[PDB]
RNA sequence: AUUGACGGAAGGGCACCACCAGGAGUGGAGCCUGCGGCUUAAUUUGACUCAACACGGGAAACCUCACCCGGCCCGGACACGGACAGGAUUGACAGAUUGAUAGCUCUUUCUCGAUUCCGUGGGUGGUGGUGCAUGGCCGUUCUUAGUUGGUGGAGCGAUUUGUCUGGUUAAUUCCGAUAACGAACGAGACUCUGGCAUGCUAACUAGUUACGCGACCCCCGAGCGGUCGGCGUCCCCCAACUUCUUAGAGGGACAAGUGGCGUUCAGCCACCCGAGAUUGAGCAAUAACAGGUCUGUGAUGCCCUUAGAUGUCCGGGGCUGCACGCGCGCUACACUGACUGGCUCAGCGUGUGCCUACCCUACGCCGGCAGGCGCGGGUAACCCGUUGAACCCCAUUCGUGAUGGGGAUCGGGGAUUGCAAUUAUUCCCCAUGAACGAGGAAUUCCCAGUAAGUGCGGGUCAUAAGCUUGCGUUGAUUAAGUCCCUGCCCUUUGUACACAC
């Protein structure tokens, strides 16, 4: 018994949603107090550059970005059931981290 | 544990290295039908995944040159070793995929062909495969050394708005020749197809489909069964 | 602008031919009723077909608009 | 031979692409010039939303 | 009718592993490699017949993908 | 060019028990990543490997200010003759298939 | 006779890169910066009406660097021939020599051990030339509404109808007329964003409200009293909840409702109810231009050079030079102000790095300041941070004076960055105190949270913003029109034009 708290880090929102759907169901199914999707806010990466590749044009910018999504969900239960509930079928754009209570 | 680094460096680091891995590959892998990468994260291992047409030379003679691959992503990336897996798997269709069809065209122009007949035999291929429109635009010096460029269209294309970024699928590559380089730009245009592999799910946005009514035979005198 | 264009009306008009019998002069329940029978691929494109429906079906009452084809014709025995 | 200090400046950075030192992008640890990253741009995953 | 058309194949493949591979499975009744002609080694197709209609509708949705000799191998009907 | 033959002969040793040689475009670097331990600079190696690619024992690609080197078959030949090398070592990349 | 282009033709339409009504200006001054000219060893260079000139993300001390002066290195693969274990040839301490602790060169001899050296062929490299040989990318025509098949009508075709008299629209957007009908690209739809939800999903990495403890104030004895960014209810109830914050799913706006105009058509005007009755961008057609880029590239043809090198490294200099002519800007000319003090409010977003050295900083102690020394947090809704921003607001001084307006120029000193600050990197202190009293002919940009004022982040960045790119804050005057000017687009019309007079 820990506090086992998993991060859920994406580019976008569907699978990351859906990933935090299928941790949600999984856990419910087997009886966890689970602190369920807390929603950190969405970091945006901007980079604004220059569209010509020479100098000459009429100053005409680009402008780029990158969202980045964090999910947190709580667990309450053992080391052994949380590697089961997880390992089901994660999406490629996803990325977990979990923390068993320490760093 | 001691390396520890932000999620925005992190992720921009992930796109870099997909990014340097994917070109690579596309120089490496160039006359092989190389098609895209696709890096899919494992518990014990990690997988690249080549979409290739002529997946038996990518894998090439008793899996030799897989092993090399292997060996240069390992040695350059930094990975542990054993630790990395290279996969290969051949693309479903190959009309619909803008990148195999411009390399394609590429390697049909280093051969002895003419441009015209090359670009019509591409064009013809990608129609024939199930694609609503094609676009393939040659230019360079093409007819003495005045460059122009000649565009071979067939069916629809869409440019503008969001569908151009799931509708349609672009290639652009180079052609060094003896008086000069040529550049390809092929850009195919997907068709619509629901929980299917070949291309979009979701439709074009202003294609509205009206249900075809049921018949509708009227009653005549109220009637009413007992079940 | 406010002027409908042309995937606008021509829906509009084959959603009146199909199921007339199903349309009011309330834009709401045109609006779920076009929702359900059409697969509109957006939310304000349903709701500018929805709305040219409803003005036609305020038209329909004072008589034959030309371009839509319907079994009013049949009670016009005249 | 190489004896001058490399240590800060223009001479001290490259793109990781072309070795360019003009136009270079240091913003999240790219170290891109900025036509390799006009050029990369989608391979890396920036989008242009707006 | 019990049709597998087993694609993406390596030059090491054989009958005896296709067997050993979809064994777990149940019982074969006809294997089909599709040798090259006058040349000792498969043309990366493969046409099994499962001698039942209900264990290799199973098997598709289990060898998909899967890896095997450095080819991810793409299964169908 | 010019280099000890210590440092000849680890480079072709590594090249050979590999079978691959990656190397980056920067001749200022004072030690080569994975024969740091042989303290020889990435300029041999590079040059090394320059001089086995003009003869037509090494493919060469290039990309992203890295070199990629791999052994062909004439090069396997050589290197065993030349590191006298008794005619049944192999390199890792050729031969080590797993059933 | 047809299609295009043109007319110092003739009719329509559109646009604050056009005007009208106006706002702030620019042009005048000082300075910053880019361009020309001149000077120079060199003052690298590309670009020249919009579509050149705070542009090359170009804020160059070295590097960057391409330019000038001087000096090392080969990082000249490979093939052939010669010489070579009686040594092919590498390094080198001392003296001179040199800017130099470059064995660069000379004297001196040691060392290294087949890797090289020398000729011929052939490489290779190049911020070298050509963007009028090119790929890609970008800009422009033009973000204006324009463009094209199928069948059918009309001809020996070329071509043309569709693609239109008219009304309407931001729109070739629609409605109507009708030898056209039905379509495609562009427009629209689409994506991101702004505004709404006391409804749903939730949250110690966000809080609110109750409750308990504590500090302080009144008080007669006071209080379900007031203030608290003080503490706690995260040891799992010994408190609940999501209004504020975050971000997911849905909902919601459609000219939908009511009048009026309109061919009772598309639509337009006003109003009710409403969060909202036109939020702002991204993407963006067919054709082109000898538009820009070979100085973004291990994109590239050809030419040039290749060991006394146009490769590359090192040292120093230059891009910054100064009678002058332009362009983008910053600060001002004051009292709707300057100075001194006091009081009160933000939102984007960045933060310890592969090579790579260089992060954002709380708190404590020195210093008048820039700064210094300790010590802790942060790989981040966790720490900086409740981002105590400026303008504004409240009180004091001044008094229409080139003045306590303005802060150029210049003297002296102190720190920081760096391997190095002089031709002053930047910052701080004292001192000096110029022009400038609202700017000629011309000219720019703009209509609602807009102009303008005012600060704050990002990029550049060892050091650094008078630049640009975003962000909030205070917040208007005028207008809901037109073709007069400047340009675009369509139609009719003339052509001796088709590389478009
Ligand atoms: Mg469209
Ligand atoms: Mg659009
Ligand atoms: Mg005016
Ligand atoms: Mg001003
Ligand atoms: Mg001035
Ligand atoms: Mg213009
Ligand atoms: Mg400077
Ligand atoms: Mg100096
Ligand atoms: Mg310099
Ligand atoms: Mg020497
Ligand atoms: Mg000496
Ligand atoms: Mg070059
Ligand atoms: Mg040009
Ligand atoms: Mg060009
Ligand atoms: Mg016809
Ligand atoms: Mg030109
Ligand atoms: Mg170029
Ligand atoms: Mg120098
Ligand atoms: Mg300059
Ligand atoms: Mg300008
Ligand atoms: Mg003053
Ligand atoms: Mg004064
Ligand atoms: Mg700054
Ligand atoms: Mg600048
Ligand atoms: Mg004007």
């Amino acid at each position: 018994i820990h506090r086992i708290r998993i991060t859920l880090t994406s580019r976008n929102v569907k699978s990351l949603e859906k990933v935090c759907a299928d941790l949600i169901r999984g856990a419910k199914e087997k009886n966890l107090k689970v602190k369920g999707p807390v929603r950190m806010p969405t970091k945006t990466l901007r980079i604004t550059t220059r569209k010509t590749p020479c100098g000459e044009g009429s100053k005409t910018w680009d402008r780029f970005q990158m969202r980045i999504h964090k999910r947190l969900i709580d667990l309450h239960s053992p080391s052994e059931i949380v590697k089961q509930i997880t390992s089901i079928s994660i999406e490629p754009g996803v990325e977990v981290e979990v923390t068993i209570a320490d760093a | 544990m001691a390396v520890q680094i932000s999620k925005k460096r992190k992720f921009v680091a992930d796109g870099i290295f997909k990014a340097e891995l994917n070109e690579f590959l596309t120089r490496e892998l160039a006359e092989d039908g190389y098609s895209g990468v696709e890096v899919r994260v494992t518990p014990t291992r990690t997988e690249i995944i080549i979409l290739a047409t002529r997946t038996q030379n990518v894998l090439g003679e008793k899996g030799r040159r897989i092993r090399e691959l292997t060996a240069v992503v390992q040695k350059r990336f930094g990975f542990p070793e054993g630790s990395v897996e290279l996969y290969a798997e051949k693309v479903a269709t190959r009309g619909l995929c803008a990148i195999a069809q411009a390399e394609s065209l590429r390697y049909k122009l280093l051969g002895g062909l003419a441009v015209r007949r090359a670009c019509y035999g591409v064009l013809r291929f990608i129609m024939e495969s199930g694609a609503k429109g094609c676009e393939v635009v040659v230019s360079g010096k093409l007819r003495g050394q005045r460059a122009k460029s000649m565009k071979f269209v067939d069916g629809l294309m869409i440019h503008s708005g969001d569908p151009v970024n799931y509708y349609v699928d672009t290639a652009v590559r180079h052609v060094l020749l003896r008086q000069g380089v040529l550049g390809i730009k092929v850009k195919i245009m997907l068709p619509w197809d629901p929980t299917g592999k070949i291309g979009p799910k979701k439709p074009l946005p202003d294609h509205v489909s009206i249900v075809e009514p049921k018949d509708e035979i009227l009653p005549t005198t109220p009637i009413s069964e007992q079940k | 602008g406010r002027v409908r264009t042309k995937t606008v009306k021509k829906a509009a008009r084959v959603i009146i031919e199909k199921y007339y019998t199903r349309l009011g002069n309330d834009f709401h329940t045109n609006k779920r009723v076009c929702e359900e029978i059409a697969i509109i691929p957006s939310k304000k494109l349903r709701n500018k077909i929805a709305g040219y429906v409803t003005h036609l079906m305020k038209r329909i009452q004072r008589g034959p608009v030309r371009g839509i084809s319907i079994k009013l014709q049949e009670e016009e025995r005249e | 031979y190489w004896s001058h200090p490399r240590k800060f400046g223009q001479g001290s950075r490259s793109c990781r692409v072309c070795s360019n030192r003009h136009g270079l992008i240091r913003k999240y640890g790219l170290n891109m010039c900025r036509q390799c990253f006009r050029q990369y741009a989608k391979d890396i995953g920036f989008i242009k939303l707006d | 009718n019990a049709t597998i058309r087993v694609t993406n194949l390596s030059e090491d493949t054989r009958e005896t592993d296709l067997q050993e591979l979809f064994r777990p499975f149940g019982s074969i009744s006809r294997i089909y490699l599709a040798k090259d002609k006058t040349t000792g080694q498969s043309k990366g197709f493969a046409f099994i017949s499962f001698h039942r209609r209900e264990d290799a509708a199973r098997a598709i949705a289990g060898v998909s993908g899967f890896g095997y000799d450095h080819l991810i191998l793409n299964v169908e009907w | 060019m010019l280099m000890p033959k210590k440092n000849r002969i680890a480079i072709y040793e590594l090249l050979f028990k590999e079978g691959v040689m990656v190397a980056k475009k920067d001749v200022h670097m004072p030690k080569h990543p994975e024969l740091a331990d042989k303290n020889v600079p990435n300029l041999h190696v590079m040059k090394a490997m320059q001089s086995l690619k003009s003869r037509g024992y090494v493919k060469e690609q290039f990309a992203w200010r890295h070199f990629y080197w791999y052994l062909t078959n004439e090069g396997i030949q050589y290197l065993r003759d030349y590191l006298h090398l008794p005619p049944e070592i192999v390199p890792a990349t050729l031969r080590r298939s797993r059933p």
